[PDB]
């Protein structure tokens, strides 16, 4: 059966300025099947609240799905998206580069 | 609004 | 301008794991307005756009009636597929459906649309005349004479010309203020170098609606179409897409460059240059 592996892109909702109030995001998209583990690391770390957008998919019928938890930055904290799917043969971590 | 007739494959 | 309403529904099966998995949503151009999912607490359709929170009861209580029915066609059809298939009752397996309406810049019908798929794959869809149908596989030609038999497309084809578009009209009026909105892009560029003869020169477009924009690099004027990074547009999460264009620039080169941003929010498509 159809397999396609999640793009995935990390990243604020707002320009990061440390010490204000944000968003991060991971954003997952194109896979197939729908099943996907989406964690967000906070220095390593599973951060607790992360709330994720309601399935939907694309004219190709690929998935895809934003994940995301409310932060503040600042200039020490590091953050990243872990993703885990069929198509991954092991967990794939992206990190929070806060110019992409 | 969703459509309200129902079809099965 | 042109608008669409599109539903969207994915059905997952989970054997030994209880009912398959249902999740139905809707949108308005870009902007989702409702949801309903198999798992939640609530069992209801509900609202995920300002605008159609003041629909009231009637309105809720129907589109819930509604969208269970579909659920529970949506099971039958898993068990079914399974069935044309031959396939084990172990596996999961996924259904999808899309189904919706244009108008074009005069807010009258353009297009209707109806497909599904199964497993990730194209299994039938109504074709643009709304009249018959495109099968994909030997499984999905009995679904199609099915259909046929039936009279399927003549419902279908009622729906997408009249209640889809008079409810998409609807909406447009009823959430003005977020649908016939634009939002232009906020622009800027970033710079940072990659050795001592190269720097990446990175064109953002920030905080836009709809999503629908074309970034692109030119070196004195020649697009830079395959050498340029650009990576898919998305959600920042409060209703606005982002996206990036990046190109490597070499050294005392960065005056070469310009980023085009095309976008229907914008007065004048812009010309953006590291200087």
């Amino acid at each position: 059966m159809i397999q396609r592996t999640p793009k995935i892109q990390v990243y604020s909702r707002h320009p990061a300025e440390n010490g204000k109030s944000n968003f991060l995001n991971c954003y997952v998209s194109g896979f197939h099947p729908s099943d996907i583990e989406v964690d967000l690391l906070k220095n390593g770390e599973r951060i607790e609240k992360v709330e994720h957008s309601d399935l939907s998919f694309s004219k190709d019928w690929s998935f895809y799905l934003l994940y995301y938890t409310e932060f503040t930055p600042t200039e020490k904290d590091e953050y990243a998206c872990r993703v885990n799917h069929v198509t991954l043969s092991q967990p794939k971590i992206v990190k929070w580069d806060r110019d992409m | 609004l969703l459509y309200g007739f129902v079809n099965y494959v | 301008g042109s608008h669409s309403m599109r539903y969207f529904f994915t059905s997952v099966s989970r054997p030994g794991r209880g009912e398959p998995r249902f999740i139905a949503v809707g949108y308005v151009d870009d902007t989702q307005f409702v949801r309903f999912d198999s798992d939640a607490a609530s069992q209801r359709m509900e609202p995920r756009a300002p605008w159609i929170e003041q629909e009231g009861p009637e309105y809720w209580d129907g589109e819930t009636r509604k969208v269970k029915a579909h659920s529970q066609t949506h099971r039958v059809d898993l068990g079914t597929l399974r069935g044309y298939y031959n396939q084990s009752e172990a596996g999961s397996h996924t259904v999808q459906r899309m189904y919706g309406c244009d108008v074009g810049s005069d807010w009258r019908f353009l297009r209707g649309y109806h497909q599904y798929a199964y497993d990730g794959k194209d299994y039938i869809a109504l074709k643009e005349d709304l009249r018959s149908w495109t099968a994909a596989d030997m499984a999905a030609q009995t679904t199609k004479h099915k259909w046929e038999a039936a009279h399927v497309a003549e419902q279908l084809r009622a729906y997408l010309e009249g209640t889809c578009v008079e409810w998409l009209r609807r909406y447009l009026e009823n959430g003005k203020e977020t649908l016939q909105r634009t939002d232009a892009p906020k622009t800027h560029m970033t710079h940072h170098a990659v050795s001592d003869h190269e720097a990446t020169l990175r064109c953002w477009a920030l905080s836009f609606y709809p999503a629908e924009i074309t970034l692109t690099w030119q070196r004195d004027g020649e697009d830079q179409t395959q050498d340029t990074e650009l990576v898919e547009t998305r959600p920042a999460g409060d209703g606005t897409f982002q996206k990036w264009a990046a190109v490597v620039v070499p050294s005392g080169q960065e005056q070469r460059y310009t980023c085009h941003v095309q976008h229907e929010g914008l007065p004048k498509p812009l010309t953006l240059r590291w200087e």
